[PDB]
């Protein structure tokens, strides 16, 4: 689904945030 | 405090970062230091969204309110199907919202004065019954995210 596309993305994104604290 | 899982709380972190995204801060001495530190945050990850989905997003057509709010309903359980729950993963939600409004923006066939309010009441909705209860656990918004996101 399209919508799997977008949630990929924030899921990527989401555990950048949480590793770039660091 | 551990309060501020509660819905008035999230509701007013939603407002204030798509009044900010729409540039219309409301007046007074500003917003809590809870959505200052995070408005920062959810705009470099909305812009980094936005950039890697670009195709994807062009394709998408954000008419309405409904349209939106299917959209992000089917987007946020995709994301969260895991059952993990996590500070960049909140963060996220909110950089969603954001590129929502950006697109109803240009696309809204009915704009009303109140759509930025409609569509932070259903992503509040979300973050308080998908994650309120980690949020709660992990400090809240105050003990939780802002140490954690806050300058050193």
């Amino acid at each position: 689904s399209y919508v799997d596309k977008i949630a990929d993305v924030m899921r990527e994104v989401a555990e950048k945030i949480n590793s770039d604290l660091t | 405090g551990m309060t501020d899982c509660e819905f008035g709380y999230i509701y007013r972190l939603a407002q204030d970062y798509l009044q900010c995204v729409l540039q219309i801060p409301q007046p007074g001495s500003g917003p809590s230091k809870t959505s200052r530190v995070l408005q920062n945050v959810a705009f470099s990850v909305q812009k980094e969204v936005e950039k890697n989905l670009k195709s994807c997003l062009d394709n998408v057509n954000v008419v309405s309110v409904d349209t939106a709010r299917t959209l992000f309903n089917q987007v946020m359980e995709k994301e969260f199907e895991d059952g993990i729950i996590n500070w960049g993963r909140i963060v996220t939600i909110f950089a969603f919202e954001g590129i929502l409004i950006k697109k109803l923006l240009r696309q809204q066939i009915a704009p009303d004065v109140d759509t930025y309010k409609e569509i932070s009441y259903f992503v509040a909705e979300f973050i308080m019954n998908n994650t309120g209860e980690w949020i709660r656990q992990n400090g809240g918004w105050e003990n939780g995210f802002v140490k954690k996101f806050e300058p050193k």
